[PDB]
C-alpha cells in the first residue's frame, strides 16, 4: 500500500498550481497498493531489542540438558533431529519462519549443529575442551558456514555475534597460521548469520569492520610463514567484505547516520584494486571530511605511484603520465606514519611494482653499461637479504654476474606474468614484520 | 660516455 | 465525453494524450468527472468493446491505463497520483517496443514529449527519498530500466524509431550519470553503432552529436582514458562554434563542456588560446585555469600541487581531482628539465647532468614535503612527490618518451645527446603522448 | 550543473614551448643553476 500521509503529501507537493481553475474538484480515492517498483527491504540500521518466545528458550535448555545426560553421540544425533522436526513445525506455526527473522542460538554455535559434527568427527581440536575428547565442547564450539530455510535456533542474534567475534579474537588469534582454514571458514560464518537476519546496524559494521582487519593480519602472517594457502581465495573474499562493508556505508549515509571507522575501510577498498580507475571516481563522490581523512589521503597516494605507464596485463589497457615512483613507494612504507594493516595489504604488489622498477630502469641503459650490483638494488627496491634478490633475478630470467651483480639488459620480460611459470612466492618487508612483533594480534585488530 | 637511444 | 477520447485514440490522434496537466487539464477533469463511478474491469471491457480500436493487446492496455490515470489522478498531491503517472509511462513504452505496432509512428512524437516529463517528475520524487521510505536514485533507476528495454528494442531494418535512436542514448546516459552510475553506459556505447542504420555519425542531429561526444569523452575521462577523452571534448567543441551563439543556452553547454576539455587539454601539454574561448568562460575561470597554465608550463610542481589543493571541491565534484592529480606532475617534470638542459646543454656545452644537480633544482620546484617538518601530516599533495628520487623522475621521464637520455646509476648522472638543438633532447610533449597512446579517431564510423 | 541543456576555428596554441615568456620562477631556477656552476 502507498504511503498516506498528510505531512509527507504536503511535502511533496501537488502537479499543478490550480487545480481548481482546470475545473478539477476535491476527491478521495482508494489506498492503492504499492506498485512495483517502489518496494524495497530496508536493511536493519538501529539496535533492535533482543526477544525470543518463551518455549524456544525452554526447547534449548531441554536439549542443553539432554545433551550432558546423552552420551552416546549416535543416540544423542537421533534424538536432537527429532527434536528438530518438531522444532520447524511449532515455528511453522508460530510463523517465525519461511518477514522479520530473529536468531536465538545464545551459545556460541547451536547444540544441534555441534551434535551433527560430533558424528561426523569434523570437530577441530581447537573446539573441543580437550584433545582426547570425543564430544564438542559448548563453550569452545563455533558454527560452521553452512551452504530447507534456517530455524531461528540455528542462526544466533547480533549481540552473540560480536561476543562469539571477540572470543575469536582472544582465544584464537594466536594459533595462526596453523588454524587459517579454521579461522578463515568459522569467520565467514559469523557474515552468513548477519545476512540471515538482514541486519545491518551497528553490530553488523563493527563485527565487519574486525573480519576484514583478520583478512588483513591473516594475510601476512601466511606470507611470512612460508605455508602454503589459497591466495586467491583469499583476497577475493577480503574483497568481498570490502565492497559488502562500504554498501552499509552508504545506506547509513544515505539515512542520515554516521560510522566512526568508514574512512579507515574506505582506504582499504581502495588497495583491493589498486589500478582500477573506478574506485578512483567513488571516492571522490564521498564527503569532504571523508575524502580528507589520513587513512584515505595515504590510501590513494600508494595508487599514483603504483600507476605505472607500461603495466601489461591481458586485459588492461594503458593510461597516459603514469607516475610509476617506485623509489616513493618504498619511501611510504617504511613510514613511521604508515598504518600497520595497510602495509600487509600493500605487500602483495611488491613483485609486480619490483619487475616494473626493474623494467623501467633498464629502457634507459646503453647497451655498454656495467651490471647493476646488488647492493644498489636492495636500497632501492628494499629487499630482505641477497638471497631473496637473487631468487628474483633466477625467476625473470636476470644475469646474475660474479653472484653480486644483475645484468638488467638481459632482462625479456614485458609482463610481470609469465605464462608457463608458477607466479613467484608472495614475499614480505621485514620493516613491517618488525612493528607487527611490538604488538599484540588483539591490539592490532582492535585498533 | 655518449647516448645511444634504444 | 469519454468515448471521444477513444475515437481520438483509436484514428491515431494523440492530442490529448499526455501527462502535463498544464495543457490537457480541461479535458482530463471533465473526462474524470464522467469516468469517477466505474471500476479497474469496467473501463477494460469499456476499451474492448469500443469500436476500430486495434487488435494488439499493448495498444489496449495503454490506452485502458491512461483512463485508469484520468480516473483516480490527485492533482493536489503528486505523489500520491505518482504510481498511475509511473505505470502509463511504462505501458507506453511497451506499446513502442514492436516496430509494427499501430499507430507507432505518430507515438514516437509522444513518447519524447512524455519521457522529458517523467523525468522531471522522477528527480523531483527521488529528491525526497528519505521522507518516501525510498532508496536514493530509485525513480530515475526505474525509468532507465524501461528505457533500456526500449532501446534493445531498435534494430537496424526512416523509421521513427530508428529517428529518436541518439536522441534515446542521450537520455540513456544522463540518467545513468545523474544517478551516479556511470559505468552502465558502457553497454549502451558498444551496441550504439550497431543498431544505428544511418550511413555516417554526422547524419544526426548536429545538437545530438555535440551531447553524445559529451558524455562519451565524458565516460573516457572516468577510465583514465585521457587521450580517447580528449578527441571527443575536441571534435564537439569543434562542432559546437559552428552553431549560432544567440541561442544563450548554446553559451551555457558551452561552458560545460570545456569545464573538460581545458584539464584534458592540459594533460596531453596542450595550451589553448583565451581569444575565441571568451564568451563561454567568466574572467575569473580563465584566470584560475591561467594560474594553473602558468605553474605547469614553467615546471612548478608545487604551484600545481597548491593549485590543485584550492580547486579541489569543485574538481572533485567533476571527477577531476584524481585524474589531474596523476598526469599533469608528469607533464611538470618534463617543462622543469627542459629548462634546465636549455641552461646548462644548449648553452654551457655540458651533455652530463650530475644527480646532484637535478636533486637540488627539484627541491626548489617541489618545496616542502611530508618528510620535511613543515608537513607532519601526509595528504595527498606533500606525499607524492620528493626531491630525493632523482633517479625515478628520469627514469619516467625516458620511458614516456618524453626525453631522450641515458641514466648512470653508479656514477650519479644522467648523459644527454650534445646537440644544441633542444628538439633532440626533448621532443614536444602533445607528439610524444599522442604517438605511444593512439587514440579512437573522432569519426565513430 | 554538467547535464546539458535543450537545443532549439584552431584553440589551442600551436607554438608553446618554443616561445619563451618570462616569469619569476623561470628566473629563480636560472639563479639556482648559476650558483650551482660557481660552486663547481
Amino acid at each position: 500500500y502507498m504511503i498516506n500521509d498528510a505531512k509527507t503529501i504536503q511535502l511533496v507537493g501537488p502537479l499543478i498550481s490550480s487545480p481548481d481553475n482546470l475545473g478539477f474538484q476535491k476527491r478521495s480515492h482508494k489506498a492503492r497498493e504499492l506498485p512495483r517498483f517502489l518496494i524495497n527491504q530496508e536493511p536493519q540500521l538501529e539496535k533492535r531489542a533482543f526477544v525470543q518466545d518463551p518455549w524456544d528458550k525452554a526447547n534449548q535448555e531441554k536439549m542443553i540438558s539432554l545433551e550432558e545426560s546423552i552420551d552416546d553421540l549416535n543416540e544423542l544425533y537421533e534424538t536432537l533431529k527429532k527434536m528438530r522436526n518438531t522444532e520447524r513445525s511449532i515455528m511453522e506455526e508460530k510463523g517465525l519462519v519461511d518477514i522479520v527473522f530473529q536468531g536465538t542460538c545464545l551459545d556460541m554455535c547451536p547444540t544441534f549443529e555441534r551434535s551433527r559434527r560430533n558424528v561426523e568427527y569434523t570437530v577441530y581440536s581447537y573446539e573441543k575442551n580437550q584433545p582426547n575428547d570425543k564430544k564438542a565442547s559448548r563453550t569452545k564450539a563455533l558454527k560452521v558456514f553452512a551452504r530447507a530455510p534456517p530455524l531461528p535456533s540455528d542462526v544466533r542474534p547480533p549481540h552473540i555475534l560480536v561476543k562469539t567475534l571477540d572470543y575469536i579474537v582472544d582465544n584464537l588469534l594466536t594459533t595462526l597460521p596453523e588454524s587459517e582454514g579454521f579461522l578463515w571458514d568459522r569467520m565467514r560464518s559469523i557474515r552468513q548469520d548477519f545476512t540471515y537476519q538482514n541486519y545491518s546496524g551497528p553490530e553488523a559494521v563493527d563485527c565487519n569492520e574486525r573480519i576484514v582487519r583478520i583478512h588483513l593480519l591473516i594475510l601476512h602472517i601466511m606470507v611470512k610463514s612460508n605455508v602454503e594457502f589459497s591466495l586467491q581465495q583469499e583476497l577475493e573474499q577480503l574483497h568481498k567484505s570490502l565492497i559488502t562493508l562500504s554498501e552499509i556505508y552508504d545506506d547509513v549515509r544515505s539515512s542520515g547516520g554516521t560510522c566512526p571507522n568508514e574512512a579507515e575501510f574506505r582506504a582499504y577498498a581502495l588497495l583491493s584494486k589498486i589500478r582500477d580507475p573506478q574506485y578512483d571516481e567513488n571516492i571522490q563522490r564521498l564527503p569532504k571530511h571523508i575524502f580528507q581523512d589520513k587513512l584515505v589521503q595515504m590510501a590513494l597516494c600508494f595508487r599514483r605511484v603504483i600507476s605505472n605507464s607500461a603495466y601489461t596485463e591481458r586485459g588492461f589497457v594503458k593510461t597516459e603520465n603514469c607516475l610509476n615512483f617506485y623509489a616513493r613507494f618504498f619511501q611510504l612504507m617504511q613510514s613511521p606514519s604508515l598504518p600497520l594493516l595497510m602495509g600487509f595489504f600493500l605487500q602483495m604488489h611488491l613483485t609486480d611494482i619490483r619487475f616494473y622498477a626493474l623494467r623501467a630502469l633498464s629502457h634507459t641503459l646503453n647497451k655498454k653499461h656495467k651490471p647493476i650490483p646488488f647492493i644498489y638494488l636492495e636500497n632501492m627496491l628494499l629487499f630482505n637479504n641477497r638471497q631473496e634478490i637473487i631468487e628474483f633475478c633466477n625467476y625473470y630470467s636476470i644475469e646474475i654476474i660474479n653472484g653480486d651483480a644483475a645484468d638488467l639488459k638481459t632482462l625479456q620480460h614485458y609482463s610481470h606474468k609469465l605464462s608457463e611459470t608458477q607466479p613467484l612466492k608472495k614475499t614480505y618487508l621485514t620493516c613491517l614484520e618488525r612493528r607487527l612483533q611490538k604488538t599484540t594480534y588483539k591490539g592490532l585488530i582492535n585498533g | 660516455l655518449e647516448y645511444s637511444d634504444n | 465525453m469519454a468515448n471521444q477520447l477513444l475515437d481520438e485514440l483509436a484514428h491515431g490522434n494523440f492530442s490529448h494524450l499526455t501527462l502535463n496537466l498544464s495543457q490537457n487539464g480541461r479535458e482530463i477533469a471533465i473526462l474524470q468527472k464522467q469516468l469517477t463511478g466505474f471500476d479497474d474491469k469496467q473501463l477494460e471491457t469499456f476499451v474492448e468493446q469500443h469500436p476500430a480500436m486495434p487488435n494488439d493487446t499493448r495498444f489496449k492496455i495503454m490506452c485502458t491505463s491512461f483512463l485508469n490515470y484520468a480516473r483516480d489522478v490527485d492533482p493536489w498531491s503528486a505523489w500520491s497520483s505518482s504510481d498511475l503517472i509511473f505505470e502509463f509511462y511504462q505501458c507506453l513504452i511497451n506499446c513502442l517496443i514492436n516496430d509494427n505496432a499501430p499507430h507507432i509512428e505518430m507515438l514516437i512524437p509522444v513518447a519524447t514529449r512524455e519521457t522529458e516529463f517523467i523525468i522531471n517528475l522522477a528527480g523531483k520524487l527521488d529528491s525526497f527519498h528519505l521522507q518516501l521510505h525510498t532508496r536514493s536514485h530509485q525513480f530515475l533507476s526505474h525509468i532507465s530500466s524501461i528505457l533500456s528495454r526500449l532501446f534493445n528494442s531498435i534494430k537496424p531494418p526512416i523509421p521513427g524509431k530508428q529517428r529518436i535512436l541518439l536522441y534515446l542514448v542521450n537520455k540513456l546516459n544522463n540518467i545513468y550519470f545523474r544517478i551516479e552510475s556511470p559505468q552502465l553506459c558502457s553497454n549502451i556505447f558498444k551496441n550504439f553503432q550497431p543498431k544505428s542504420m544511418l550511413a555516417h555519425f554526422n547524419e544526426y542531429q548536429l545538437d545530438q552529436q555535440i551531447e553524445y561526444r559529451y558524455l562519451l569523452g565524458r565516460y573516457y575521462l572516468l577510465n583514465s582514458q585521457v587521450h580517447n577523452a580528449f578527441v571527443q571534448f575536441n571534435e564537439a567543441f569543434q562542432s559546437l562554434l559552428n552553431l549560432p551563439l544567440t541561442n544563450q543556452a548554446i553559451t551555457r553547454n558551452g561552458t560545460r563542456i570545456l569545464n573538460y576539455m581545458i584539464p584534458t587539454g592540459l594533460i596531453l601539454g596542450k595550451m589553448v588560446k583565451w581569444g575565441p574561448l571568451r564568451p563561454f568562460l567568466s574572467q575569473e575561470t580563465i584566470d584560475n585555469w591561467s594560474v594553473l597554465y602558468k605553474h605547469v608550463r614553467y615546471g612548478n610542481i608545487q604551484g600545481v600541487s597548491l593549485w590543485l589543493r584550492q580547486n579541489e571541491r569543485h574538481l572533485c565534484a567533476r571527477q577531476l581531482l584524481i585524474v589531474l592529480l596523476e598526469k599533469l606532475p608528469m607533464v611538470t617534470y618534463r617543462n622543469l628539465i627542459k629548462t634546465v638542459i636549455k641552461s646548462w646543454t644548449t648553452e654551457w656545452g655540458q651533455n652530463k647532468l650530475p644527480y646532484s644537480l637535478i636533486e637540488r633544482v627539484l627541491q626548489l620546484s617541489i618545496g616542502p614535503t611530508f618528510e620535511d617538518p613543515g608537513a607532519q601530516e601526509i595528504t595527498i599533495y606533500n606525499g607524492i612527490h620528493s626531491p630525493k628520487n632523482v633517479e625515478n623522475v628520469l627514469v619516467t621521464l625516458i620511458n614516456l618518451g618524453l626525453l631522450r637520455a641515458n641514466c648512470f646509476p653508479q656514477l650519479q648522472l644522467c648523459v644527454v645527446k650534445k646537440t644544441t638543438m633542444i628538439q633532440e633532447i626533448v621532443p614536444p610533449v602533445n607528439e610524444r603522448i599522442t604517438k605511444m597512446f593512439p587514440a579512437h579517431s573522432h569519426v565513430l564510423w | 550543473d554538467d547535464e546539458f541543456e535543450d537545443f532549439p576555428t584552431n584553440i589551442w596554441e600551436e607554438n608553446w614551448d618554443d616561445v619563451e615568456v618570462d616569469d619569476d620562477f623561470t628566473n629563480e631556477l636560472k639563479a639556482e643553476l648559476d650558483r650551482y656552476k660557481r660552486e663547481n
